[PDB]
């Protein structure tokens, strides 16, 4: 809801829908926007004409924009941020760590077709610290590769 | 076309439409281009000519898509072709 | 060689429609209809436009397929209906209803209308623009310049001048159904006063208009040599079509501009209680005159004129005669994503 | 190719804290006690509140667990302590005791809703088979709460939400025999209490009473014992402090102690009395309150719940305030979104 | 003219001379901006300072913040779709499809120095959508073999 | 809150505002650690709304000048190669005549504001070879 | 090994200049002179400073060479033009003389302080040792500046800051003999100014001042210990003479325009010699103006000494408001952020 | 189980306690888990059977995590055993 | 240096000037770097010296960037060299 973000809400339907589901959307809804098919809406406050209206639209109005502006910086800080893992600048960003079937012995497809993303980052919560150290440890020794060629 | 036939000292209507019924400004004028009826916006005007006078249109019907003239008491020199100006109808009716 | 390249930031714009807001130098004190239906309608106005010019780039404007007009139309209709309320409204089988008449002053200020979230206004400011066709001056600002919702018929009252020339505009000049705009580079002041001796009835309905002679007879010159490159009683049809049609203080006036197309010339006035409405097609029934004097002053702007197929000066409805301040402007939007070929290939 | 691949967007919820914020539909000008309180402390409410369904996302709930509650509780001590000033005031120690002067006011409870600060969104549940805890199969998200009247009802429960269809019985533990269950009712029951102003007399001007609705009582109570008896294939307060064994409450800022020993077990009449040393609700401790109002007062309550308990076949239980608020807050939880995830996916880098 | 964020300025400017110089003309002032030669001059409105300003400048205020929070919001969100054509996070974004003459039969000097963009995406807006999908599938052709 | 969260840096070396900067991106990836924001709140109550306001706007607009900012240069940069980057190494070599300087020496004794101080009148002569270091290399690639 | 590269977000700042913006604690009903000027043009002050201390930042606070001193100048210039308006004004020209009504308003400075507009902020030196423009070690980032009264006082320096630990004394060149040497003192001197009801004989036009004698001379040892510290081989007079305003320690207080003989002071309750006067050469610029004469009732000051002015060739002086203004805004600057950087590093692009 | 011995004929207060020092739910139940004592956050309430009456507690210690059963009277049928629900700290005590 | 031979008894009129017309800080001494005149924003001042007295300014042309000094009663003993303090225009002229 309004409040939590602009990214993150655009990215918040289909919530229950799974992970493959979610990709085909967000490629679809580019598709859309890319080109001339849909027209955007905005989801401003207005601002009051009288004296009676002032602290209702103006209290209001601030806090929407404060939660806009936030998550304009979170969104940006995000991006940078993950260049620790090579990953900067992206939505999508393949590495090579590879999966371990210690981490879930489970297809690709299994994942991607028949799960949330809900469930998912559930089911492997406990590896989480394990894998974004690997990460990190692989785009130090890539750097490494890359600058001694 | 829209043929009628009166007689004289009678009363006739030919009528104009438009399908989006949103009383599109129109007006009517005769085959010399002569300005009869028309209206703007909800009042009625007439035109200056030989039938301004004796002349009306039911414009409670304006606001359904009906534009209708009305002429009364009508003589031979009256009974000319005449053309709807609604939107980019120009449609063409007749009184006998 | 000449591969698609993808540009972001393409400065290209392109006719939109938005809803406006609306702007104004509403009071909230004061009781007047304007001021109080603003304070709860209109915000103040942009304290700081920016006017841009857009160099010399070249816009094709159109007065007649505008669509800013019906924004200002919607606002106008809301306006009335909830302020000078008749007693008896009839309108469609029909149906009438009836109102409590208090009545209240009437004084109309200029509204401005403002285009949220991105949707520029362009303002064309070509001297020589003639309604439509490419416009070789364009300007971009968020707000409209203000424009009082005058109601009035035939001569219009109050609005802006051409500045240089008078300026004949019409969709189509050489059809003469179609009312032409006269708007005028020069304005004329008229005098409109219903002396509070007037109180007989069987008067209290009578009134008076002054109008200077010279100054009218230069303006009907001027206009004359710009028709020439190319006047008499109205026409006929209800009274808002065949008399000046105004209203001022409230009072619904008609009045006789015989004198004017045929010094302190007048038109003859009449004050009356039954109106035909613009609103859509019906009648409406107002309170009886106000006791005491009351005294107008106006500029006349425009002129509203039509022709068969030398003029008649019957004409004006409502929503057309806004078209004579709002001819210069259109809402865009930008679309920044656009293609062109280059000489380069990825990789 | 089985490799690590990180990923943007991800709608992955997880339950957290935070200082929400009050809003209400506060005046500043009539003198009462929540719209001279709520002007300071809670901002204009929500001008555009949004519903949004998050698809058929299945989310466990425990209201008995929740912290929305804390939020709650400190709202509305503040509220009280800020106002409904007791002339003795008396905490534990040994024991500390202080005075304070008592103009009297006007004390009427107006929803209060609870609105997420940036970053944080609260989900709600508007499952119509709530059970208590475990998944609900309806989500959607708000930024803030429909808005909860701060009212104390101690025994039953007055002026909250309804279940509209059916009595949904909630519980922690509904075999344990020691939590208390919450009622959540289909139907509000009116309640009409008056003191008429005719009680002057001393030893009367501490006399009031409440009238019940036989019907709308006993098809209450027969649908409640339809529910107990599909769990489980008629009693009083066992005795306690007042604030339980009757129910009380504060209404026009006085303190009523009604008996309804004819309600467990048309025009049902309750005897209350009115109070000037009450025990407190807001910890342990006991104050003592100005006399009774000259004139008529006159309160009119809407049941919404009950507060029941059973042993190791019912009877009424109150007081512990953190229940009150969880009958009306367990719809609620607040959360945070953490975008960033990984899966496997059939890919190399380059 | 309506605060639509600081980045659709530069181009109300562009808008008025041809394609190349557009290009030319952000590419000098970028360089300006980089070097701390020029500086861009901030237009916030004015808070008020007293209330006979309520309503006023605390409406303009919030509209003008509005307007540039929206502007940055659709400005990044084009900078990310268009990954669909592995054009994210770019100005420009020159891609592996041809340009057919069928399209526009015109040299590229012809095209960047006497038509500015206002014209340009006039002249082939039919082929719009054509192009754009031809984008897409490229580009999902190179992940294709890039991923091999 | 870009300068921010940068501009707490100051008084220590450029090595170690580097290292700082790494970790700490590092614990927020991982969601080890927690923040809160220096937002003011808007008015409760109409008596505080002129401070509460005109606070809450001024905040707003220097958040909003900071992204414009971010944002601009990102972009901006694209004239060196550099763009959509914090950290953008080229292939200009170093003129050791500029500082005479070995880099453990600059980035472990020294700090930002000794170092832009040190090399201040060579700033606009390094730009200028940065963007024709790119010149040319967009020109090597689309010859080939 | 060895190539440039460039860094964004370097926390480099350097000095700059802007349209500072004034805030204070105004209030638009007490017809006072700054609360009826600072209602339109300053804003409310600022609710949530920050204080952010830079590491270990040394950095140089030329207070002599500052800025601030420029914004602050033309806005008092704007607030005594545009309040205490004289009778007859009279400006060089022959000359050009234009009349005013007086009508009269009390005057009572409050202090205003100066805010960083969007993209700028305040470095502060928080030392205790700053050797007047020199560098100092304790730097701290804010958006606001603290508080200043707006006071025109000429020998002594009436109601600023303390410098809190030690008298600190500075000047751009403590031994040309042209420059005022600026003494800040760590603790006030209460000066008791008092115009009584019963001057009524023309005496209305005289008024005294009391000083106490232990703290005069507690205070100026302490000052003589530090003047030996630049000075240790030598060893408070009467002025030379020049403007009256100069000559005597003249202040604005309530309105009126006092002129005290400090001798007493430069050579318990050491009674300074006041009148009060019409004829005033202006401050503002050269010209000068014509006031109404006193005001017939009972006017006090109790003003705070915080300071004074020396000059050497160590005699009271005065003159040149902004060097007053220096001191109360010492130890601030305007900086901006300039993020890129480029330095020397062991990679190369492709 | 924790074990107490009294006089039987006499006033015998047996103990449930938290480590959080502060006051929170709880309960005294007998064998057969008949409520005998517990509270409703701040306010003390009796269990309904034979120790009903002749009960109380210290409502001022439970912020200082004690939550005392306190028997008066006490008769020899009474010598039964009884659990604690503090938290989760389901602890058992017989009285003699 | 700018050196003038005066007669005892007249009035000197010695110069220091800005080419920036602004409100400057300026000061005149002797050859002992004594204070003999000077300015304090708008306000003018004199020097601890014999030349204390018998001195005089323009104040209505200091923002046109002349600074007199305007020594009256001249007596041979006044016959000494001024150093001008003026920005950094450290200019010095003589009497005689
Ligand atoms: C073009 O612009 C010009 C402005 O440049 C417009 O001109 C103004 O027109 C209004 C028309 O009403 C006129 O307003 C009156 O001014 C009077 C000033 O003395 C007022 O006294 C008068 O108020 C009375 O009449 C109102 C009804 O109209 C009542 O509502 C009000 O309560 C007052 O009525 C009481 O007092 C009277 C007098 O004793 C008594 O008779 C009543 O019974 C009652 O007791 C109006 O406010 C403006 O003064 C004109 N301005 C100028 C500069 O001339 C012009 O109208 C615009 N043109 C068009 C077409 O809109
Ligand atoms: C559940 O919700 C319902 C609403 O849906 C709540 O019902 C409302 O309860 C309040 C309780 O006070 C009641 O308010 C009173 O209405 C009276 C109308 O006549 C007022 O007269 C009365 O004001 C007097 O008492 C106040 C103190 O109680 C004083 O502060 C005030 O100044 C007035 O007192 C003076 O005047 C009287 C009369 O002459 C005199 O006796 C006094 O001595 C003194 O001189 C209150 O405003 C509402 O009317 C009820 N609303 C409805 C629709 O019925 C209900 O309380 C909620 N339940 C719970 C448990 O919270
Ligand atoms: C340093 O700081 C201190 C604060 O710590 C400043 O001290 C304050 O100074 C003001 C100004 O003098 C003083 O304000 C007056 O207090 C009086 C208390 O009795 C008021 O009576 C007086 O108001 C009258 O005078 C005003 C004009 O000065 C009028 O505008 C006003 O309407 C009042 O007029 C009536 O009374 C007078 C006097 O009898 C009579 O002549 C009139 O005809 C009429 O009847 C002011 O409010 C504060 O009280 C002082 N504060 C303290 C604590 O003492 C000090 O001034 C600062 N120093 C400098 C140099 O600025
Ligand atoms: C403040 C703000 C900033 C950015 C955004 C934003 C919007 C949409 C996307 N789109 C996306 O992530 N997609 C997935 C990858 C793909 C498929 C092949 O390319 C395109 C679609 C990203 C960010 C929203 C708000
Ligand atoms: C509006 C706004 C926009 C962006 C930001 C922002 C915050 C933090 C960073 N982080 C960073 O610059 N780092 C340096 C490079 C490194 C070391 C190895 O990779 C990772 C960490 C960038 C932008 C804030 C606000
Ligand atoms: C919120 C926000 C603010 C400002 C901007 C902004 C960014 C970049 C430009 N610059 C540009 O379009 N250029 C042309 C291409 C080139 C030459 C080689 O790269 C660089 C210069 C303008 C505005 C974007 C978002
Ligand atoms: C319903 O309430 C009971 C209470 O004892 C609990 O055990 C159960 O887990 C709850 N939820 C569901 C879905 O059964």
């Amino acid at each position: 809801a309004v409040g939590l973000g602009a990214f993150i809400l655009g990215f918040l339907g289909a919530a229950g829908s799974t992970m493959g589901a979610a990709s085909m959307a967000l490629t679809v809804q580019a598709r859309l926007l890319l080109s001339g098919i849909v027209q955007q809406q905005n989801n401003l406050l207005r601002a009051p004409e009288a004296q009676q209206h002032m602290l209702q639209l103006t209290v209001w109005g601030i806090k929407q924009l404060q939660a806009r502006v936030l998550a304009v910086e979170r969104y940006l800080r995000d991006q940078q941020l993950l260049g620790i893992w090579g990953c900067s600048g992206k939505i999508i960003c393949c590495t090579n760590v590879p999966w371990n079937d210690s981490w879930s012995n489970k297809t690709i497809n299994e994942i991607w077709d028949n799960m949330t993303w809900m469930q998912w980052e559930k089911e492997i919560d406990n590896y989480t610290q394990h894998i974004y150290t690997l990460l990190e440890v692989s785009q130090i020794q890539q750097e490494k590769n890359e600058q001694e060629l | 076309k829209k043929v009628v036939l009166g007689k004289k000292g009678d009363t006739v209507e030919l009528t104009c439409t438009a399908s989006q019924k949103k009383s599109i400004q129109f007006h009517w004028k005769n085959s010399n281009q002569i300005k009869i009826l028309g209206n703007q916006g909800s009042f009625l005007t007439k035109g200056p000519s030989k039938l301004n006078d004796r002349a009306d249109s039911r414009r409670s019907l304006w606001d359904q898509g009906n534009f209708p003239l009305i002429i009364k008491n009508l003589k031979i020199e009256d009974s000319d072709t005449y053309i709807c100006e609604v939107e980019d109808q120009k449609e063409e009716v007749q009184l006998l | 060689k000449k591969w698609v390249t993808v540009y972001y930031g393409v400065p290209v714009w392109k006719e939109a429609t938005t809803t406006l807001f609306c702007a104004s130098d509403a009071k909230a004190y004061d009781t007047e209809v304007h001021n109080v239906w603003a304070t709860h309608a209109c915000v103040p106005t942009d304290p700081n436009p920016q006017e841009i010019v857009l160099g010399n780039v070249t816009e094709n404007f159109n007065m007649w397929k505008n669509n800013m007009v019906e924004q200002m139309h919607e606002d106008i209709i809301s306006l009335w209906d909830q302020s000078l309320k008749p007693c008896v409204k009839l309108t469609p089988n029909t149906s009438v209803i009836t109102q409590a008449c208090p009545k209240v002053s009437f004084e109309p200020i200029p509204i401005h209308y403002c285009a949220p979230a991105g949707f520029a206004i362009l303002k064309c400011n070509s001297k020589t623009f003639n309604g439509s066709g490419p416009c070789t001056n364009v300007s971009t600002v968020q707000c409209t310049h203000g424009i009082r919702p005058v109601v009035s018929t035939q001569l219009l009252l109050n609005g802006s001048l051409a500045e240089e020339e008078i300026v004949i505009r019409s969709e189509n000049i050489t059809d003469n159904a179609k009312t032409i705009i006269v708007q005028l580079n020069e304005a004329v002041e008229i005098n409109c006063t219903r002396p509070n001796n007037n109180t007989r009835k069987s008067n209290i309905r009578q009134a008076h208009c002054n109008i200077s002679k010279a100054r009218w007879n230069e303006t009907l010159g001027q206009i004359v040599a710009k028709l020439e490159e190319q006047f008499n009683h109205s026409s006929g049809g209800d009274p808002e079509i065949v008399t000046h049609s105004f209203n001022c203080g409230g009072e619904f006036f008609y009045c006789n501009t015989t004198p004017l197309f045929n010094q302190n010339i007048t038109l003859q006035c009449r004050i009356k209680q039954i109106i035909n409405m613009w609103q859509g097609v019906g009648k409406a029934m107002y309170a009886p005159p106000i006791r005491g004097q009351i005294r107008c002053s106006s500029n006349i702007t425009g002129l509203l004129l039509t022709r068969d197929g030398t003029f008649r000066p019957g004409g004006g409805n409502m929503r057309d005669n806004w078209r004579s301040e709002l001819y210069k402007y259109k809402v865009v939007k930008i679309e920044p994503l656009g293609i062109a070929p280059t000489a380069c290939k990825r990789r």
